[PDB]
């Protein structure tokens, strides 16, 4: 079951990167972004900026150089400060592509080479996995994650008073289903009967704060009475 | 679009050609202070607050609680340049 | 999170009303055009900021009518009905401590400062009842000494030492919410980092507004002082001086802006992961969130940011 949901998933990927055409949107904006830039710098050179012409050759060729130098002064001033802007542009820019790719290195590192615990970082959900895929001047990650989905109601106790001491659940939760009391593990229904393995005593029962009263089974017990 | 037409005053400025419906839906178009614009049912387009979301109320009790039976194995795509 | 989300009208600014000056610009070229597109970036940038912080949660949760949580009292921190806007006793104190046209514009923040209260309701209810399950899937409810018994158990502590401390524990909690209401209350420099990013926008704008003042080796500042003491040879020139200083102020302001829209960015970004890694769970991250063992966090919306009640 688990296999058909993955497989399924990596479908459902392919389809939705297929149909929706804003599914690249971050790596598309950043072309278009760059493709922006070059076009306004390539077209700062139509500009008068003030001069008589926005060619200087044909400055050059119209005027005398006693003359023309101020107009190509002028020119030179304009398309200097196009271009310290579009650089000035392109370093914020890369800075903004350096903090996505070192977003981008500590992803590949912490989910595709291992698993992470910072929530929200790899995926809504638990994090499972994480495959890298190579795409235009970016990278995509399909994080593979782990999402309940089916819950249902029940009723907890923090302890379990046997014997007028305290038990714990070593590593689970303590749920009833109205009439029969189980330990169940967290993030998954999967009653268990209560024990002294799953259990852990520490204390009294008048401490703690809705502790139920209830039987703990021992494994031990049939053993000596067979 | 000059006035006369649907005029409708937000907190963003006047918004012409858009009626101001009461209702609270998912913002589609971000007109600004809290204001969304979409195309809604005969058709034209609509004005609102927007809705964060379904208000649902956890059944808190201090004595429940809720285990999921089931999960899925999601995949989600993550774009990063 | 987010700073003043301001535009500026490049043609108005370098030219009032005038129309002589409004053609001189137009053959500088396409500067205002990109100076105005990089301030519209810059304002989306802060509602996306704004977004990515505070919009971790799919449903608007609520807590229960009745408060009880084992004694854990988290009436400083949830909103109250009784003021007319629904923003905790903290967040009013935050907000409490926070305190030009001439082409300038301040667009509105997207989200209302109520709705952004919304979710930090939200997520204040969900982390109450359902714990850190209401960000990995649906929320699932379970009553809070039991979610913080698991905290407990996340940082190496286990259950045993809540079930058996609750009462001295919720004392603790309770006197620390206090403590820290008190504490922003009376240090006027709690909320430095807010009010100097609020106070650094303020001071670029009014450097701009006072550049529009200045001579820039022109005649004069004054635009119509200009046109009418010169012919329009001598006035062209002199106009296109005064055009190179505002162009030059303006470039001026708009890059500060870009570079502290970066740094905005930034935090933001630190933001949305301190609310995604210890609001929506427990991070073993030292000195991520707190100092000491993380247990919980609680967020709390402050104008132009966002205020963690790392508990550890
Ligand atoms: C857990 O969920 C899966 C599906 O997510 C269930 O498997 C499906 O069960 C239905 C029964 O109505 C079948 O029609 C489908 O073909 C099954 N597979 C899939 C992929 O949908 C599964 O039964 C659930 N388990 C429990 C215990 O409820
Ligand atoms: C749990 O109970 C509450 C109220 O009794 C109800 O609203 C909720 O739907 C129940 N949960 C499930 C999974 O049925
Ligand atoms: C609870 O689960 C037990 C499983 O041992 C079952 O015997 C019992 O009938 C169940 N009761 C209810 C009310 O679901
Ligand atoms: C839950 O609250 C009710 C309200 O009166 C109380 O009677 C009950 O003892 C409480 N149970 C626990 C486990 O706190
Ligand atoms: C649990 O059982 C003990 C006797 O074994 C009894 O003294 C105590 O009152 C019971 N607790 C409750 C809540 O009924
Ligand atoms: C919307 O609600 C307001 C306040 O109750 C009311 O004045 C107005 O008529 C309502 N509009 C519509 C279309 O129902
Ligand atoms: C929580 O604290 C407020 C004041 O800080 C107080 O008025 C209220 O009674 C407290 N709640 C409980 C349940 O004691």
């Amino acid at each position: 079951l688990i296999a058909n949901q993955f497989n399924s998933a990596i479908g459902k990927i392919q389809d939705s990167l297929s149909s929706t055409p804003s599914a690249l949107g971050k790596l598309q904006d950043v072309v278009n972004q760059n493709a922006q830039a070059l076009n306004t710098l390539v077209k700062q050179l139509s500009s008068n900026f003030g001069a008589i012409s926005s060619v200087l050759n044909d400055i050059l060729s119209r005027l005398d150089p006693p003359e023309a130098e101020v107009q190509i002064d002028r020119l030179i001033t304009g398309r200097l400060q196009s271009l310290q802007t579009y650089v000035t542009q392109q370093l914020i820019r890369a800075a903004e592509i350096r903090a996505s790719a070192n977003l981008a290195a500590t992803k590949m590192s912490e989910c595709v080479l291992g698993q992470s615990k910072r929530v929200d970082f790899c995926g809504k959900g638990y994090h499972l996995m994480s495959f890298p895929q190579s795409a235009p001047h970016g990278v995509v990650f399909l994080h593979v994650t782990y999402v309940p989905a089916q819950e249902k109601n029940f009723t907890t106790a923090p302890a379990i008073c046997h014997d007028g001491k305290a038990h714990f659940p070593r590593e689970g939760v303590f749920v009833s289903n109205g009439t029969h009391w189980f330990v169940t593990q967290r993030n998954f229904y999967e009653p268990q009967i209560i024990t002294t393995d799953n259990t852990f005593v520490s204390g009294n029962c008048d401490v703690v704060i809705g502790i139920v009263n209830n039987t703990v089974y021992d494994p031990l017990q049939p053993e000596l009475d067979s | 679009y000059s006035t006369g037409s649907n005029v409708f005053q937000t907190r963003a400025g006047c918004l012409i050609g858009a009626e101001h419906v009461n209702n609270s839906y998912e913002c589609d178009i971000p007109i600004g202070a809290g204001i969304c614009a979409s195309y809604q049912t005969s058709q034209s387009i609509i004005a609102y607050t927007m809705s964060l979301g379904a208000e649902n109320s956890v059944a808190y009790s201090n004595n429940s609680i809720a285990i999921p039976t089931n999960f899925t194995i999601s995949v989600t795509t993550e774009i990063l340049p | 999170v987010s700073m003043t989300k301001t535009s500026v009208d490049c043609t108005m600014y370098i030219c009032g009303d005038s129309t002589e000056c409004s053609n001189l610009l137009l053959q500088y070229g396409s500067f205002c055009t990109q100076l105005n597109r990089a301030l519209t970036g810059i304002a989306v940038e802060q509602d996306k900021n704004t977004q990515e912080v505070f919009a971790q949660v799919k449903q608007i949760y609520k807590t229960p009518p009745i408060k009880d949580f084992g004694g854990f009292n988290f009436s400083q921190i949830l909103p109250d009905p009784s003021k007319p806007s629904k923003r905790s006793p903290i967040e009013d104190l935050l907000f409490n401590k926070v305190t030009k046209f001439n082409g300038l514009t301040v667009l509105p923040p997207l989200l209302t400062d109520e709705m952004i209260a919304q979710y930090t309701s939200a997520l204040l209810a969900g982390t109450i009842t359902s714990g850190w399950t209401f960000g990995a899937g649906p929320a699932l409810q379970i009553p809070f000494p039991m979610q913080m018994a698991y905290r407990f158990n996340g940082i190496g502590v286990t259950q045993n030492v809540l079930y058996e401390n609750q009462k001295l524990i919720a004392n603790q909690f309770n006197s620390a919410i206090g403590k820290i209401q008190d504490s922003l209350s009376s240090t006027p420099s709690a909320l430095g980092k807010l009010q100097d990013v609020v106070n650094q926008n303020a001071q670029a704008l009014n450097t701009l507004v006072k550049q529009l003042s200045s001579n820039f080796g022109a005649i004069s500042s004054v635009l119509n002082d200009i046109l009418s003491r010169l012919d329009p040879p001598e006035a062209e020139v002199q106009i296109d001086r005064l055009i190179t200083g505002r162009l030059q102020s303006l470039q001026t302001y708009v890059t500060q802006q870009l570079i502290r829209a970066a740094e905005i960015r930034a935090s933001a970004n630190l933001a949305a992961t301190k609310m995604s890694e210890c609001v929506l769970g427990q991070s073993k991250r030292v000195d991520f969130c707190g100092k000491g063992y993380h247990l919980m966090s609680f967020p709390q919306s402050a104008p132009h940011g966002v205020v963690f009640l790392h508990v550890t």
